[PDB]
């Protein structure tokens, strides 16, 4: 049988959120989010299982400068730990060196939020 | 003035509160006229693309034969479906055969027709003389321009690890804005005239 | 009596629109207000220290005034300066 | 990355916005996201958030929607879909954003989980209005 | 044997192009773009032009690629440095970097101009509301 794939996510609204009554459900039936039907359709084309999870350190993927060891996602995708992430990783050049990532599914940048004018 | 004016208490009452109506109402008619001659407002009819379905008055129309009406042909967005039908039920022909014929389109008419089409275009457009076109609302999609090579040269790493490099340090922004703001024509108070017949 | 009210109403206004505009007018007082505005051009020596001070300007406002200077006056800049001061005489205000 | 696209940038903007950055407001800066959230929202349009586009926008869509997002984008980046180095995930990931991005699948679930969950809405005149002159007529 | 495409701004031929012999008549970002990725790549590029479609596509019968990515594809150049636009299709027979420039579809209008004033535009300093109220007050009193 095709192994399980490992992936990588995070919590942050609305990418990964846990399902009402999160002890009902088992497994990845209990996490809902733009991710995850991301990662559905991705395993869906591509056909293989996948089995999620999520990064303990609860924090994207960073070196320590004196220890030379990636704090996140990173870490758990370039240590073996995890065979893929799906969530929200800014694509740089740090982490482009020690990753091979995919042409970015949301283009994004900084803006500016105001108080709405009653 | 009057050839009469009430005696009465009652009829007195009524008289001046329409007085006061009267004097309220003229005053805020030349103040806000007042204002309006001061101050030149042109407001955009369009500043969102479902603004642009609901309108009939306004046309809009693709490029025939590309990616953009591509795009539209396959959408599940309703607006976007909405606009698909409009282009396909439309007379006479929104589409355009290139995209100077759209530009000239556009400018020909007077507020009737409105191209979509790529961002970057449309920005350096905005600053092209004549300067009598402007970009409204958001982006439809997301694309990228990437630099390409053959499958197996060893100028890939590189070069992504480059643009990326470039990116995150400001090059390409500072580029942008070389080839598209600055070296741009027209950038970014005119006195008060006489009221015409 | 309706198209006098409107009429003088009209008068009043736009009077009113008159003096609050050259209220508002503030002229040219310094490198900045030049810079930022483009109804009127300004341009110094072909040659001289003044291109070479601008060009080899590390300053914000001169260097958007580099970034303006050599655009399609056809020509802000000139070969003699009587040809600059003429030029400012003759032009109504549109040359600095 | 905010404070260091503008502590490193080339541009003029951002470099004025830089020279007034880390003055006395006393702190301008944040620790919290959240905390940015709610000071904007305490101050009376007295203070303003630079932050990512896509959350601006679910914030905005996220009740009480007492906020908005304002301008075109400063910088401009991505997020993606990482795999480890040497990995048969590689291109069968990337070819499948790809499709789905044609496809028009990214940008539904984008609307779906920013839009068609949102607690508030979806989406003039100078001429002086009845409400101005209201006392008039009571 | 990089290569590009005149679309401006992205490259064009500097004033007086005569004069100037090669690489360094044409002007425009795609330009300055290679000369950086020369720069922090560190190899010498030509930069040229292929026409025949001024960019990629394929005949589904033919199934010959043509324009940069025909060329690309076939060894005629070694990278393309220009407005090439990231797809499927291509991705499959090439290889792309991540995107120096991100766009998307917009829309483009006539500036809006002072409008012709029309006739009964001395009614807009006041809503239509307030001139029927207007009018049912002074019948009313
Ligand atoms: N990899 S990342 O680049 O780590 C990163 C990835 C994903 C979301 C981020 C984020 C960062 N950041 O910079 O720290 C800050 C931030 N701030 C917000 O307010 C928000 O909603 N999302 C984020
Ligand atoms: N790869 S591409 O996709 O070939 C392509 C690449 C680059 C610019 C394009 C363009 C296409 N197109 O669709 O044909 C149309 C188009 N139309 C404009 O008006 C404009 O300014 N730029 C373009």
């Amino acid at each position: 049988q095709n192994r399980t794939y490992i992936v990588t996510t995070i919590l942050e609204d609305p990418y990964v959120m846990l399902k009402k009554n999160a002890n009902q459900f088992e497994g990845n039936d209990r996490y809902e989010g733009y991710c995850v039907e991301l990662a559905a359709e991705i395993a869906k084309h591509v056909g293989y299982s996948y089995r999620l999870e999520i990064v303990s350190d609860g924090k994207y993927g960073a070196r320590d400068p004196d220890t030379k060891a990636w704090n996140g996602m990173v870490g758990e995708l370039v240590y073996g730990r995890a065979d893929v992430a799906v969530a929200p990783l800014t694509i740089t050049l740090v982490r482009e060196e020690v990753i091979d990532f995919s042409k970015p599914f949301m283009s994004l940048g900084i803006s500016i939020m105001i108080k709405k004018p009653q | 003035g009057c050839d009469i004016s009430p005696r009465s208490l009652s009829g007195r009452i009524v008289g001046g509160v329409w007085w006061f109506f009267t004097l309220i109402i003229i005053s805020s008619y030349t103040a806000n006229l007042a204002a309006f001659l001061t101050v030149e407002r042109m407001v955009s009819p369009i500043e969102s693309a479902e603004d642009l379905s609901k309108q009939t008055e306004i046309a809009y129309g693709t490029l025939d034969s590309g990616s953009t009406k591509e795009f539209f042909r396959r959408s599940k967005i309703a607006v976007f479906d909405k606009m698909w039908t409009y282009m396909r039920s439309a007379e006479p022909s929104v589409f355009v055969r290139t995209t100077a014929e759209g530009v000239a389109r556009v400018r020909k008419s007077k507020g009737k027709y409105a191209y979509l089409l790529e961002s970057t275009m449309n920005e350096y457009i905005e600053q092209r003389k004549p300067c009598d076109t402007m970009k409204v609302g958001g982006n439809l999609d997301s694309k990228g321009y990437g630099i390409a090579t053959p499958k197996g040269s060893s100028l890939g790493t590189p070069v992504n690890l480059a643009v990326l490099k470039l990116s995150e340090q400001g090059v390409l922004d500072k580029l942008k804005n070389k080839w598209w703001y600055d070296k741009g024509e027209c950038g970014a108070k005119e006195k008060t005239s006489a009221l015409s017949l | 009596w309706f198209f006098t009210l409107i009429i003088i109403s009209s008068y009043t206004a736009n009077l009113a629109a008159f003096l609050t505009v050259e209220r508002m007018v503030s002229p040219i007082e310094s490198a900045e207000d030049l810079a930022k505005q483009t109804e009127i051009a300004y341009g110094t020596l072909e040659a001289g220290s003044t291109k070479e001070f601008f060009r080899r300007s590390k300053i914000a406002v001169f260097e958007k005034m580099w970034t303006y200077m050599k655009s399609a006056e056809p020509s802000v800049f000139v070969r003699t300066t009587e040809e600059g001061m003429i030029r400012v005489r003759k032009s109504k205000g549109k040359y600095a | 990355s905010t404070k260091e696209f503008f502590r490193r940038s080339k541009i003029a903007v951002f470099e004025k916005m830089w020279t007034y950055m880390k003055s006395a407001e006393p702190s301008v800066f944040v620790r919290t996201t959240e905390e940015g959230m709610i000071r904007v929202r305490k101050s009376k349009g007295k203070y303003a958030y630079l932050l990512e586009s896509t959350m601006n926008e679910y914030i905005e869509q996220r009740k009480p929607c007492d906020t908005m997002k304002v301008g075109g984008n400063l910088d401009s980046k991505g997020y993606g879909i990482a795999t480890p180095k040497g990995s048969a995930l590689r291109g069968p990931v990337n070819l499948a954003v790809l499709k789905l991005s044609e496809q028009g699948v990214l940008d539904k679930l984008k609307s779906k989980w920013w839009y068609d969950k949102g607690e508030c809405g979806s989406k003039k005149t100078s001429a002086l209005s009845l409400s101005n002159v209201a006392g008039v007529f009571y | 044997v990089v290569t590009t495409i005149l679309e401006s701004p992205y490259v064009m031929m500097k004033k007086n192009h005569e004069m100037l012999e090669g690489n360094e008549r044409y002007e425009g970002y795609c330009v300055d773009l290679a000369a950086e990725i020369a720069k922090h790549c560190g190899f010498k590029y030509k930069l040229t032009i292929v026409g025949d479609g001024k960019y990629g596509a394929r005949d589904a019968d033919t199934k010959i690629w043509n324009g940069m990515v025909g060329e690309l594809v076939y060894g005629k150049a070694d990278i393309a440095i220009a407005p090439l636009t990231i797809t499927l299709v291509r991705e499959e027979v090439i290889d792309f970097s991540k995107p120096f420039m991100s766009l998307g579809i917009s829309i483009m209008i006539k500036k809006p101009q002072k409008s012709k004033p029309g006739v009964f535009s001395f009614l807009d300093p006041l809503a239509y509301e307030i001139w029927m109220c207007i009018v049912f007050a002074y019948i009313g009193v």
